[PDB]
RNA sequence: GGUGAAAUUCUUGGAUUUAUUGAAGACUAACUACUGCGAAAGCAUUUGCCAAGGACGUUUUCAUUAAUCAAGAACGAAAGUUAGGGGAUCGAAGAUGAUCAGAUACCGUCGUAGUCUUAACCAUAAACUAUGCCGACUAGGGAUCGGGUGGUGUUUUUAAUGACCCACUCGGCACCUUACGAGAAAUCAAAGUCUUUGGGUUCUGGGGGGAGUAUGGUCGCAAGGCUGAAACUUAAAGGAAUUG
């Protein structure tokens, strides 16, 4: 009987300093060894979180936040935004009948030159006084949206940091950013950026990731 | 401390809420001494874990399960048997999962399976007990275990085109099974 | 302290899995499934079969200390149904009363963007 | 793993399951409807380039230039043929497991050709709205798609525009009620304006079998396509609807 939590270590997980919180909790590996060093097994490892435990308000809920372990110091690992999703549940109560879906997604680089590719999603609505029930666009009008939509992401990226575009994506201003750019268009709703994959990233260096945390 | 579930409403199910709702909570205050409040803000209900005299977590995901099957268009008295019964279950499934077939091929399926009146869903709903709902082209089975694989394998002949007239000799079988 | 983990259930007709690791999701702490539990093959897919797996994994993550699980539940999804069968239903109430405090949960089948083929022929197949 | 039940198969060199990454080929979910486009077959991720098209608007231009159509010509789902590429998935053929069990009665594993694409062929479908094209007239109604006109109307703002509301109008895919009409009946705004029988024009049928056979011709590499009898036999075959 080999029991290997005999052999298992616990270490506590320290979130970027951007977020209110940041006692993220507990993973655990093998003790080290001469033969090879567990903090090898700690480097990578991406953990993922509800965004509304991080900042303790539950209309975050739906968003859940990717965190990369990229440093280790007294068993207390120190880790990077690493990127964001929708909830699936959410997703599918957006999606109805008698309106139109509008997507929009573009490729762009950070001012710190990590590469990111980011998704938007719109729906169409009624206004207050309609009769007729379905408040479907024509197409001249998506192509002349998605246009405006695709302008404004590639602008508010070169913020100057990553972390930059992190402190937009919390307080979801640019939401409302895009909600004053398409006011002349058509009327829309439920506005959201949905999605933020990272593709690249730069050359590693411990100084940038120190001034994050203490 | 503090535990509680949180579970959407489709829209086509917030009305019949509104009017059922003097029904649906009072067990839920009562019986499982849960405390419960509808939030229009997020068209959503949340269940809460009274921590001074409730019994065990089962009263908690009793709750959920009694409001999940609401919104799946079950009737109110055929919802409140979770709460009172221990074994039961919902299966669900779509048509294109068993063959595909579009426009009214499509059709004719589903009207197959109610039948004229709901004259054929009736009857499986006798033969076994169970219950059934058709939203488009999803099925739910509402019942026990085994009930429900006996329903199942009879409404999946039904879209694979087997003619009406022969499943219910099938059901006179089955039925007859379940004299035990 | 809580010290949350997370459970994976993966529940399909013929068995049911039960899986739980640390947040990570590399280390796992324990496993097990229905099949373990039964001795006959038309067993496996059992709600029974599944609450007796259910209890078994909840006694030993106590012994090895975590008192918290968040939950993902998962249907075989790609060309197959998607919604999780009763003996994934099951193995969710019996972790309830085991004294774990649930987290949040959460459905993760996979769905395609559109798919391959189906297995089956043009005449359809039993599900 | 798979079934009604089970076996072939994979696995303590770690299967199934979990995590971080990568490659290839195919497809375009939800939104998606009694909605749109095209001669028909048919058509759904983003952006750019190329050329085409209907309806509307018009106090522009030519002035009978038109309708239908034997011969002749372009296109034509799926499967199929020849040569090169690609080859994830599914899978005629083929090799294999069980042969037990009446609801689950035909199920499991591997897999060639094919499925995708380029250059040439083939010319069939319940290719169906089972309703030939052009023109005129005969009835009631509220919905919707594209264009236009009007409004001292709501909203975006302090204009124009955009979104919406109300009235009218040209064109289109449909729907509900009714029958002065019609019909064998089901039913039908045409399937009406027919014994009170004539607006123009193309194609096809003449009781049921023998038979889409035989023979001749012609097209195709082939599979096959188009055209197409008679001897003889028989008193019915067939359509719609209700009912014992």
């Amino acid at each position: 009987v080999v029991d290997p939590f005999t052999r298992k270590e616990w270490f506590d997980i320290k979130a970027p300093s951007t977020f209110e919180n940041r006692n993220v909790g507990k993973t655990l590996v093998n003790k080290s060894t001469g033969l090879k060093s567990a903090s090898d097994a700690l480097k990578g490892r991406v953990v993922e979180v509800c965004l509304a435990d991080l900042q303790g308000s539950e209309d975050h809920s739906f968003r859940k936040i990717k965190l990369r372990v990229d440093e280790v110091q007294g068993k207390n690992l120190l880790t990077n935004f690493h990127g964001m999703d929708f909830t699936t549940d959410k997703l599918r109560s957006m999606v109805r009948k008698w309106q139109t879906l509008i997507e929009a997604n573009v490729t762009v680089k950070t001012s710190d030159d990590y590469v990111l590719r980011i998704f938007a999603i719109a729906f169409t609505r009624k206004q207050a006084n309609q009769v007729k029930r379905h408040s479907y666009a024509q197409s001249s009008h998506i192509r002349a949206i998605r246009k405006v939509i695709s302008e404004i992401l590639t602008k508010e990226v070169q913020g100057s940091t990553l972390a930059q575009l992190t402190s937009k994506l919390i307080p979801e201003v640019i939401n409302k950013e895009i909600e004053n750019a398409t006011k002349d268009i058509f009327p829309l709703q439920n506005i959201h950026v949905r999605k933020v994959k990272l593709l690249k990233q730069p050359k590693f260096d411990v100084g940038a990731l120190m001034a994050l945390h203490g | 401390k503090f535990e509680s579930r949180k579970i959407m409403v489709p829209p086509h199910r917030m009305t019949p809420l509104r009017n059922s709702w003097t029904k649906i909570y009072p067990p839920l205050v009562e019986h499982l001494k849960l405390q419960v409040r509808m939030n229009l803000k997020t068209k959503s209900v949340e269940l809460r874990t009274n921590p001074k005299f409730t019994t065990d977590p089962g009263a908690l995901q009793k709750g959920a399960d009694f409001i999940k099957a609401f919104t799946l268009g079950f009737d109110l008295d055929d919802s409140i048997a979770l709460l009172r019964l221990d074994d039961l279950y919902i299966e669900t499934f779509e048509v294109k999962d068993v063959k595909t077939l579009t426009g009214d091929h499509l059709s004719r399926a589903i009207g197959r399976i109610a039948g004229k009146d709901g004259k054929t869903k009736f009857a499986i709903e006798n033969a076994t007990r169970t219950r059934i709902v058709l939203a488009d082209s999803k099925i739910h089975i509402l019942g026990g275990f085994t009930h429900i694989r006996m329903a199942r394998e009879s409404v999946v002949s039904l879209i694979l085109g087997s003619p009406p007239g022969k499943v219910y000799g099938n059901l006179r079988t089955v039925a007859s099974r379940l004299k035990e | 302290s809580q010290v949350f983990g997370v459970a994976r259930i993966y529940a399909s007709f013929n068995d049911t899995f039960v899986h739980v690791t640390d947040l990570s999701g590399k280390e796992t702490i324990a496993r097990v499934t229905g099949g373990m539990k039964v001795k006959a093959d038309r067993d496996e897919s059992s709600p029974y079969a599944a609450m007796l797996a259910a209890q078994d994994v909840a006694a030993k993550c106590k012994e090895v200390g975590i008192t918290a699980v968040h939950v993902k539940i998962r249907a075989t999804g790609g060309t197959r149904t998607k919604t999780p069968g009763p003996g994934g239903q099951a193995a969710l109430r019996a972790l309830a009363r085991s004294g774990l405090r649930i987290g949040r949960i959460e459905d993760v089948t996979p769905v395609p963007s559109d798919s391959t083929r189906k297995k089956g022929g043009r005449r359809g197949r039993r599900l």
